[PDB]
């Protein structure tokens, strides 16, 4: 993957403004290729912990807190960021920029301040859960939860046409896994699509660093 | 896999898998008991219940505690002592011979003196 | 005055003593002092105990307080109740049930406790 | 902790409260009906109870088939379970003590064979590959005597075909509220009859290996019937307790949530208000 | 039938009333009908009831 | 209705103070008739505006803030 | 049992810097003894009694707080 | 069940007072088993009656825009 | 009934009714069947599809996607048509119909467009 891949690290010994700038020089190297006509990937692995260095750059430098002691630009931290990630007209040149923030959580908690700042942003979001990752459900994309907001629009026919069945299949075992848990043992139909489910939940998961093909 | 082998990684990865399902079992387990599992669930708590008691274990440190000498378990007989867990052959056993244990037939020893 | 000079036994009913307790955390917050746990003064137990540490018997006489208590939030670990709690000695827990029934006073036999009954 | 999720894990606890307590009160009903139907069917026992008792204990009267003990080549079983679920332990202590019994002293899927009244039990021996002969599926909460009368009329004439050689019965004993205990009972032979107060002689019409011919079915079906209204008692008294139990650990959930409750809104009040006071305070 | 000179009373195990040989059969047809009508009711209700009981755990156990 | 009705209004347009001063405004025409011997009855529509706006007013005003920055 | 114990008081209408060295006191009594060669039993009546008035003593001069607002 | 008027009964003029008293308690007897009358039948006249007159009372309270009633 | 008079009040009621009523119904249908549905409720499975598929339309705007060519339906018309599905004058008609389109008059001449 290093003939085609940057990497930008700010680490922890170094200090908070090389955390807060580590994703803007990734911005500006990503958009130098954009400008051009290429395409860019551009991944963020925490994007939560530039966050707390520049809470801290900003009370060091004496700026007022907010809610849990952010200050008030934090959104917009995180939004003039995000929002250099587009794809251009023709007329620009035809590049893009596709960028995967992270965020960590804490007990699952995607109802706190920085999880809800950057999910405001983001053209939907993909949901890591361990309750399905200790499950046997590797990758632990909570399928329901996980929003794609372009969707459809980014695959290919091919894939659009089966994922349309797909997520009503899962949708259909997960409505229908919650009253198979305990109790009177639902009818030959039910049963019939829990295990359309069950098969569902068995294709989609995979191994580590083997991806797939799109065919 | 590539590090721990391939054994280790699936007896680790199904001792984990039934002990999620147990901890997803809690709640129905807390208002309406062990009596509306639909008998394979009851078979994931029957097994969970041994397999977090024999991952308890007796330390030497421990000896100052409790006068149990201790143990020291090797990496294979911990590993073939869950596979053993979960392959059904100590589900005779009781429950309350797996704690504070080193390997699996000191869990045999130990039921045989409670008296099964 | 009647505990001392004249040397008997005193009530002193103070109806709803959380409102004590709030006006205090009132009086704090106007005075531009730094809250403490919750909503209350950093002061609320050194407020309270200099309140009620003179409800005391002396040799001369009493001083014995029947005293309401709100309870806010139904939580009795909230630290308005909980530090009033540190200085009763008995609660009488009037119920509804009770007064309905035709028994008064309406006092709960069952849940009214006392640090005396020993 | 996620002052929300506690409220909302609190209210979803209320509402499975609210239910079991509803399903509580419907089996107390049930089983106010079902010991009413047991006190209307006791007349019919006591009198066909002394009937058998003058008949077939008076002047010998042996001859019968049903009384004379002969050697097991086979051993009939008769299972009574509930249809619906929700009780605690009323299908499964009947249908272990089944299994410990037929597993102990048989040891062959031949020498026995069962007979289920409910689908619990059905289902259970068709998870365990047991022979089921006789089924009858979905009984009412009230059952009259005609379903279990084809069923009973089934099962006495299968003993009389020479199949059964013995059978026994297996179902939960209303004793109380609470205990529901399981009871070995032996349908056929009648050996174990016992002899009444007034032990009187009457004058048998035709003959008397007529009249036993012709009605000791009835006492074996008088027998099943009553073991069936026992069990539905029984039934309706554990699905009762069971509900009971779930309210109670319900509410008892309810409580260490609310404590779980204050705790996380006295820090989430402390923690809003610090927050505050910092930003005021950093102003000057 | 068993009779004593004061207990001439009848074991039927099904006895109606309106003097006829096939009202028994009708009215063995008639609760049938109504007894299996019964037996549908009874369950139906049953699992409505466990229906209600399903979802109100399956939003305890998603409330976590 | 309006033959013996008065309307007191401030909107949420209209500046902090005025919402702060309205009821006030309510019982002083209120106590006039009171102590002449009339009978009044008045109706605060949503004092927990008043509370936001006394709350914005004493901010403003940099006073310390208490519980949800209260006063 | 008064010819052998010693009793240090800080009662709850004491301002919260007496209740916060009641302990130290009680330390400070006991290791006289303590470096003597003597043994020493000190009982702590409530010392979260201790830590809400070391916390009254430190919001009053305005450190900020932590956890259940605690220094 | 949740509101409450710390005056009430001192308000009321007489001939409320005779007959509020036990509406309150119809409320109350009807609220407690409002969430059990879904399924089942819980019992059939001393039960049944109560949720009848609490199905009745919930009716009487309600009303519409602009038509205040005189209390006659 | 001040505002929307009190005719497209006690329609509007009317359809607010029936479909809360079918909202409460979809465990039931989902997991126990159409069969066991205790009918008088069948019914209002029966006019609650109708009408949660009448309040659809097709819009002026997607005519560039599906060339129907779109509806500007008044208020005394989408009244008059609820009120008729309500009264059960539309039973007949199949489920489908009702999908996107204007006035109820356009349920019919689909309807019959369609065989019906």
């Amino acid at each position: 993957a290093l003939d085609y891949t940057i990497v930008v690290t700010a680490s922890a010994s170094q200090p908070a403004p090389l955390l807060f700038l580590a994703p803007y020089a990734g911005v500006a190297m990503g958009e130098y290729f954009m400008y051009k006509g290429k395409h860019v990937l551009v991944v963020y692995d925490d994007l939560s912990k530039q966050a707390a260095a520049y809470r801290e750059l900003s009370l060091l430098l004496r700026r007022p807190p907010g809610r849990e002691a952010y200050p008030g630009d934090i959104f917009y931290l995180h939004s003039r960021l995000l929002e250099r990630a587009a794809k251009l007209s023709d007329a620009k040149g035809g590049g893009s920029l596709t960028a995967l923030p992270f965020v960590e959580t804490q007990a699952g908690d995607i109802s706190a301040y920085i999880p809800t700042n950057v999910i405001s942003i983001t053209d939907g979001q993909i949901f890591l859960q361990s309750d399905l990752f200790f499950s046997g459900v590797r990758p632990a994309i909570n399928a329901g939860l996980s929003v794609s907001r372009v969707g459809g629009a980014a695959q290919i026919k091919a894939m659009k046409k089966v994922a349309g069945t797909l997520r009503l299949d899962l949708a259909a075992y997960r409505e229908l896994e919650a009253f198979a848990q305990f109790g009177s043992d639902l009818d030959k139909a039910t049963q019939a699509k829990l295990a359309r489910g069950a098969r569902t939940v068995e294709v989609l998961k995979q191994d580590l660093h083997q991806p797939i093909p799109v065919e | 896999p590539e590090i721990v082998g391939e054994e280790h990684y699936q007896v680790a990865r199904k001792v984990q898998q039934t002990l999620q399902r147990y901890k997803e079992l809690q709640d129905i387990i807390a208002i309406l008991g062990m009596d509306e599992l639909s008998d394979e669930d009851k078979l994931v708590v029957h097994r969970a219940r041994r397999i977090q008691f024999f991952l308890s274990q007796n330390f030497h440190v421990a000896e100052q505690f409790t006068g149990q000498p201790g143990s020291y378990v090797p990496v294979k007989e911990t590993v073939r002592g869950f596979k053993e867990i979960l392959e059904g052959k100590y589900d005779h056993l009781p429950e309350d011979a797996f704690r504070l244990v080193g390997r699996i037939e000191e869990v045999v020893e130990k039921a045989k003196a409670m008296g099964v | 005055y009647f505990r001392d000079e004249q040397g008997q036994d005193v009530l002193l009913f103070i109806d709803n003593i959380f409102r004590f307790t709030q006006a205090g955390s009132e009086v704090s917050a106007l005075l531009g002092r730094m809250p403490s746990a919750v909503g209350y003064q950093p002061t609320l137990a050194t407020e309270m105990g200099q309140l009620q540490e003179r409800i005391t018997s002396t040799a001369k006489g009493s001083i014995t307080s029947i005293q309401a208590i709100y309870v806010p939030a139904d939580d009795y670990t909230d630290p308005a109740p909980a530090t009033t709690f540190s200085h009763l000695d008995a609660t009488t827990n009037l119920e509804r049930k009770l007064a309905e029934m035709g028994i008064y006073p309406a006092v709960d036999p069952l849940a009214s406790t006392s640090r005396a009954l020993a | 902790a996620s002052l929300r999720d506690i409220k909302t894990r609190i209210n979803a606890t209320k509402k499975t409260s609210q239910i079991t307590k509803a399903m509580e009160m419907v089996s107390t009903s049930k089983l106010n009906r079902a010991e009413q139907n047991a006190k209307s069917f006791v007349p019919y026992m006591e009198k066909i109870q002394e009937v058998v008792a003058n008949v077939a204990l008076g002047a010998g009267g042996a001859s019968h088939p049903m009384l004379v003990s002969r050697p097991v080549k086979k051993t009939g079983y008769l299972v009574i379970t509930s249809d619906r679920g929700l009780a605690g332990a009323y299908n499964s202590n009947v249908l272990r003590l089944v299994y410990q019994t037929i597993q102990k002293r048989h040891a062959s899927p031949d020498e026995y064979a069962i007979i289920v009244i409910g689908r619990v039990g059905l289902s259970f021996f068709r998870k365990r590959n047991m022979p089921v002969i006789l089924d009858i599926t979905r009984l009412p909460d009230q059952p009259s005597f005609a379903d279990i009368k084809e069923i009973a009329r089934k099962t006495v004439g299968l003993f009389a075909d020479g199949t059964f050689d013995e059978l026994y019965m297996y179902y939960n004993h209303y004793v109380s509220a609470i205990q529901q205990e399981v009871t070995e009972r032996k349908l056929l032979p009648l050996t174990d009859l016992a002899e009444n107060k007034q032990r009187t002689v009457y004058e048998f019409e035709p003959s008397q290996e007529e009249i036993l011919d012709v009605l000791l079915p009835q006492y074996a079906e008088s027998l099943i019937y009553g073991a069936l209204l026992d069990a539905k008692a029984s039934e309706h008294a554990a699905r009762m307790t069971a509900m009971k139990n779930a309210t109670d650990n319900a509410n008892e959930l309810i409580r260490t949530l609310t404590l779980s409750y204050n705790r996380a809104r006295q820090a989430a009040i402390t923690q809003e208000i610090t927050e505050i006071v910092a930003g005021a305070n950093a102003l000057q | 039938l068993e009779v004593r000179p004061d207990k001439v009373t009848i074991l039927a195990q099904a006895a109606e009333r309106a003097e006829d040989i096939d009202v028994l059969r009708a009215k063995a047809a008639k609760e049938r009908a109504e007894r299996r009508l019964q037996s549908q009711q009874d369950d139906i209700d049953f699992k409505r009831a466990e229906l209600a009981l399903k979802r109100a755990m399956n939003r305890l156990s998603v409330a976590e």
